[PDB]
């Protein structure tokens, strides 16, 4: 991770970024996982110091010897992919990038499912409903409140029940159920922690979602699909398919399901 | 005609032993539900303060302490370690 290797004096921080390499070699094979990719190899052109160059320019050459480290693989996490030194991700090196994001309500509800899993839910738990109201939440904060809202069902019955001790009857535990209350106070004890940025979904709009318009949903259907699901007929033709579609008009009559429908039917981001 | 209040004049002499209570010892132990309500107290005064509402709203929750008493019992604490008591 960047600022642990960063909080070190000039030459013990490059000395501990190779080793972490050398010894990836000799594990091989093996994955290196650099967090906070910025911090440790940050713009040259945004830094002043010899040091904070020379790490960068450690990594980059280290990143060039994979070629010579059989089966190494190496991972990095950064928060916005142009942060760090373009030169880390020219041709070789870190040749290819994964947008993670944020998940959407689909993968909201999938987080808390898989932290839930096991938990034993009453009845009137929705985790779907949780999901919905979950918006700016990431997985780190999926995570609390389904183990806040496990530790309050256990304080509300299984505390008049057990002794204050490290060791608790199976009975006891696989007796209690986690309720929507529950649930529902964490959300009130948590706060999203990535409200602001952008969320990119493929969106639940169909169709029959959008009234009236009925020319227009089909002349976008014939905008975007027609020029995947009948190349031949475009070629055939000579036609250039176009690249996009204004709308105009008041407000308030549907434009942006008009997008989402055809994204939903696409299947599409 | 109305009848008049009775004063139920009377004099007390308080018992030492009624000072005499010694606790358990998990008395000092707040169970779940007076630490859960607590902490909901907390965020709900901190809400109180921070809600955007008009006089009206204000008043309604005020006016809620307003109506319990019309009549008073009244002690007096004397040199001689007597208690007078009466009705008013
Ligand atoms: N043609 C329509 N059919 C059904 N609902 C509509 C239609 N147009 C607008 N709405 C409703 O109005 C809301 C706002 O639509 P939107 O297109 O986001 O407006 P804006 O132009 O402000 O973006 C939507 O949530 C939708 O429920």
């Amino acid at each position: 991770n960047g600022p642990e290797i960063m909080s070190k004096l000039a030459g013990e921080s490059e000395s501990n970024l190779r080793k972490a390499f050398e010894e990836a070699e000799k594990n091989a094979p093996a994955i290196i996982f650099i967090d906070e990719l910025d911090a440790i190899a940050p713009k040259r052109e945004k830094t002043h110091g010899e040091v904070e160059r020379r790490i960068v320019s450690q990594l980059l050459t280290l990143m060039d010897g994979l070629k010579q480290r059989a089966h190494v693989i190496v991972m990095a996490a950064t928060n916005r992919p142009n942060s760090i030194d373009p030169a880390l991700r020219r041709f070789g090196r870190f040749d290819r990038e994964v947008d993670i994001g944020i998940p959407d309500a689909t993968g909201r509800l999938e987080i808390l499912q898989i932290h839930t899993k096991n938990m034993k839910l009453a009845d009137d738990v929705d985790l779907e409903q949780v999901a919905n109201e979950t918006h700016g939440h990431v997985g780190a904060d999926l995570a609390a409140l389904c183990s806040e809202a496990a530790l309050q069902a256990i304080r509300k019955k299984m505390d008049l029940i057990d002794l204050e001790d490290e060791t608790i009857d199976a009975e006891v535990m696989n007796s209690l159920a986690v309720t929507m209350d529950d649930f529902r106070w964490a959300l009130s004890q948590s706060n999203p922690s990535a409200l602001r940025e952008t969320v990119v979904e493929v969106p639940q709009v169909t169709w029959e979602d959008i009234g009236g318009l009925e020319d227009v949903k089909r002349e976008l259907q014939e905008l975007v699909q027609y020029p995947v699901e009948h190349p031949d007929k475009f070629l055939k033709f000579g036609m250039t398919p176009s690249k996009g579609v204004l709308f105009y008009g008041p407000p308030g009559c549907g434009k942006t399901l008009l997008a989402k429908a055809i994204a939903n039917e696409c299947q599409a981001n | 005609v109305r009848a008049k209040l009775d004063r139920q004049r009377r004099v007390f002499q308080p018992s030492p032993l009624a000072s005499q209570f010694e606790l358990p010892g998990d008395f000092f132990n707040l169970t779940a539900e007076e630490i859960k309500r607590e902490q909901r107290l907390r965020s709900e005064a901190v809400e109180r303060l921070s809600v955007l509402r008009t006089k009206a709203m204000r008043e309604k929750e005020e006016q809620r302490g307003l109506r319990k008493y019309n009549y008073t019992l009244l002690r007096v604490r004397l040199p001689d370690g007597c208690l007078l008591q009466g009705t008013f």
